[PDB]
DNA sequence: ATCGGATGTATATATCTGACACGTGCCTGGAGACTAGGGAGTAATCCCCTTGGCGGTTAAAACGCGGGGGACAGCGCGTACGTGCGTTTAAGCGGTGCTAGAGCTGTCTACGACCAATTGAGCGGCCTCGGCACCGGGATTCTCGA
DNA sequence: TCGAGAATCCCGGTGCCGAGGCCGCTCAATTGGTCGTAGACAGCTCTAGCACCGCTTAAACGCACGTACGCGCTGTCCCCCGCGTTTTAACCGCCAAGGGGATTACTCCCTAGTCTCCAGGCACGTGTCAGATATATACATCCGAT
């Protein structure tokens, strides 16, 4: 209830515990086939195959989100700011 | 067509909390779509390359890790 | 990390960071050559 | 239509699983990670130990250039177990 | 006659000396190199799965669920030392928090 | 004393043919060398991979085409692809 | 027994050993007849870039030789060639001159 | 000369370095050290002077790349100094912890 | 031999030096350690493939090919040496 | 803010030396001719499935408010470092002898590819039964304001 | 230091579809020779990494010190979030189809392989000049004076 910051923790663990995926399907699905659209046009995908592309987003997405976390720590505050999302992206030697 | 704001606010906020954060800022979730987009567009590159040297105009799955692998990131449990 | 499976701690690595000596307080003691902080499962 | 066959390594892990705790069972989709960490791992090592034998001059691939392979490629004191294992079944093969 | 008892191994030999000799890994290969690949591969199948089975266990489930493969492979140093970049379908991750982010009061 | 293999004389030619006024060292001869054969390596192994992906026992120039344009970065791509096919078909047409 | 095939594709860089590269590097069983052709051309392509960037350094330096350094300063300098060498270092070589602005007084 | 300010001399220190081309560690000590680390692995071993020369070069390379990244987050932290926790976050953020 | 010296053998001129090549002006003095140790570390891995490598051939030499190929299987290349 | 002075910065002038570019030899690969034989494509196909679409809803999202907790700007401070200089010291060329080792060559013998057929390991179809999902409710533990 | 309310864990209690195991029917893995050969052994050649020392000085050593700033503390104020609400299309389950992905069969033609000769590119001398080296100088900059 109130007391904001207990709440969250009490969220991320019940989410750590947990091992689903985090975006709807269709959305993502639409999405996919508009990147497709704009290389190449009547693509028909897999069902399998986006459900693949699906999970690896997460994967490398939740990565760079820990990095950016230890970066704000090393600023001396605890919110995540997007000039950490820079940092994270070009200190990794992925720019 | 306009789907990027299809990702929207509880799913990224879920992550977030997959990530281990729970102060964040209201406006990080430009950056991240733009590099979600980066990172979409890459992979889907090569997909449609290998899809089409192969002269099918489906999109398997198989195909998908192989790019993946091909990257530097590698995929397990799918095909 | 959940409880249950901490089991293992307690067998393997739970023989080094207590040595047995002369306790100065009374009697023999466990003393330490190791360090260990705060909410953590020793023994 | 027409039925096809493939090859996995589906039994043998299966076998040795069984062999290791004869009391749990197993899902579809960790037979799948399996075969491919299986895969991954064949290939991987028999790649580098292909290319180091064309690195030496040499036409052929012995069992040594495969033991230097995985001296590389292995961490740890996992990399003693593992070619101590290799020698135990190899000199065990041999004499049969 | 089979070849995969003469060292007692359970993986195959035979599938494994075929396929390197149509992988084209090289033109001529010796007779060690498929058991002593076979060997290599069941020592570590047999380190992957019996953390497998100990997370199997830990939760009293018979069916090893992927989540139980990524805990075991995760927890471990010298598989993520191995397994640097990779991931798992359905894998989930390991719990963790941020030390200095532990709120408390009297 | 013995024979040795080395990509000196070609360079050389392909350096004189731009820039007739320029002198290298031996030290320009030997990353020279170094940098061809690398990309040669790679591009041929990326081949001789697609080529065992479609269970196909040929390695062809579409085959190449394909590593090409998956490999290097997308405008150098073009202009290599290009002048490819430029050269193959300058050959072909007269053999 | 004349008329080379890198003549007769107008190409420099020798087709005949490529091919035989290819042959005997283990890479196929069966070597189609265009591709030595087509790696040559690429690769002349490549190496006749990379020096006309190297060629141009000079020109700026007014050095009448080439030292690693120029040719260092020409691929750091291009984006695209700056991509695809992702991991790469030079024996002898250097870094391009910058400073963070902060850093400046 | 006179007592300068600090960082003044630094400046012109780093334009006549960052254009420079040249070797920074010392020769015979990073032979002598090599030689001396060879030792554990397997003993009596015989370097060849092509060899070792080259391996310096790598290691400066990677280690200059080092200050490189740190110098980066040490602007992320509000200061100009350097120190050893930013070293560490370096090393652990590129991916080799 | 092991022997505790010759580890210092970088002194901290050199140090200072690359610092400056990397392009930094305020160092505090507790980073020579540790650069020592990383540069350790590092060097570990290389020479010990190395050593494999040329120990695997029969010869208790080692060159500077078969060390860029041992840099090359970690990843990162050499260029100028064959 | 403005100007003078010490001082490192980049430039022009002899010169000289060892690495750069060129001319020779010939032997090992590559191009010219020919063959056959095994991959390949191209016609045809037909059932698996992926696209498309429709009814019901509720789990999920979207929007507004109240505030407290955390980002952000500043100020002293005292302390750790960069600058500077006199001094010792091991690096850096210099040049010398050689054995230990790498490297090339004749050899000839144990060892891997070809192949024919077998025949049991091994892959696919059908119940099927219990490990596990769904659900309803009581027992169990945490937290923050009086 | 102690309650009220609020959450999670567990004990049943029940129903259902996925891992499993048996039967049937294949296809490629041995076994045994068979045949050619790639590398292993011993010898000889050459060449250079190493042990060794001399002499010279660029640079490391370490002290002195005066201040730039990393840090602790303060105050500030502003916006992220949690709680509540209304709002809605992702999701579920059901329909139907056509098309194209995977499979069969086939003739044909690209190429591995052999033999063939000749020519061009690396080892090897040999002449020669591009830029390092040391000298004198106009110039831009840190510092200090107002």
């Amino acid at each position: 209830r109130y007391r904001p910051g207990t709440v969250a923790l009490r969220e991320i663990r019940r989410y750590q515990k947990s091992t689903e995926l985090l975006i709807r399907k269709l959305p993502f699905q639409r999405l996919v086939r508009e990147i497709a659209q704009d290389f190449k046009t009547d693509l028909r995908f897999q069902s399998s195959a986006v459900l693949a592309l699906q999970e690896a987003s997460e994967a490398y997405l939740v990565a760079l989100f820990e990095d950016t976390n230890l970066c704000a720590i090393h600023a001396k505050r605890v919110t995540i700011l997007p000039k950490d999302i820079q940092l994270a992206r070009r200190i990794r030697g992925e720019r | 067509r306009d789907n990027i704001q299809g990702i929207t606010k509880p799913a990224i906020r879920r992550l977030a909390r997959r990530g281990g954060v729970k102060r964040i800022s209201g406006l990080i979730y430009e950056e991240t779509r733009g590099v979600l987009k980066v990172f979409l567009e890459n992979v889907i590159r090569d997909a449609v390359t290998y899809t089409e040297h192969a002269k099918r105009k489906t999109v398997t799955a198989m195909d998908v890790v192989y790019a993946l692998k091909r990257q530097g990131r590698t995929l397990y449990g799918f095909g | 990390l959940p409880m249950p499976m901490r089991f293992r701690h307690l067998k393997k690595t739970s023989k080094e960071a207590v040595g047995v000596y002369r306790s100065p307080i009374h009697g023999r003691g466990l003393f330490c050559k190791r360090n260990i902080d705060a909410g953590e499962m020793v023994i | 239509r027409r039925k096809t066959r493939k090859e996995s390594y589906a039994i043998y892990v299966y076998k040795v699983l069984k062999q290791v705790h004869p009391d749990t069972g197993i899902s579809s989709k960790a037979m799948s990670i399996m075969n491919s960490f299986v895969n991954d791992v064949f290939e991987r090592i028999a790649g580098e130990a292909s290319r180091l034998a064309h690195y030496n001059k040499r036409s052929t691939i012995t069992s040594r250039e495969i033991q230097t392979a995985v001296r590389l490629l292995l961490p740890g004191e996992l990399a003693k177990h593992a070619v101590s294992e290799g020698t135990k079944a190899v000199t065990c093969y041999t004499s049969a | 006659k089979t070849r995969s008892s003469r060292a007692g191994l359970q993986f195959p030999v035979g599938r494994v000396h075929r396929l390197l000799r149509k992988g084209n890994y090289a033109e001529r290969v010796g007779a060690g190199a498929p058991v002593y690949l076979a060997a290599v591969l069941e020592y570590l199948t047999a380190e992957i799965l019996e953390l497998a089975g100990n997370a199997a266990r830990d939760n009293k489930k018979t069916r090893i669920i992927p989540r139980h493969l990524q805990l075991a492979v995760r927890n471990d140093e010298e598989l993520n030392k191995l397994l640097g970049r990779v991931t798992i379908a359905q894998g989930g991750v390991l719990p963790n928090i941020q030390s200095v982010l532990l709120p408390k009061k009297t």
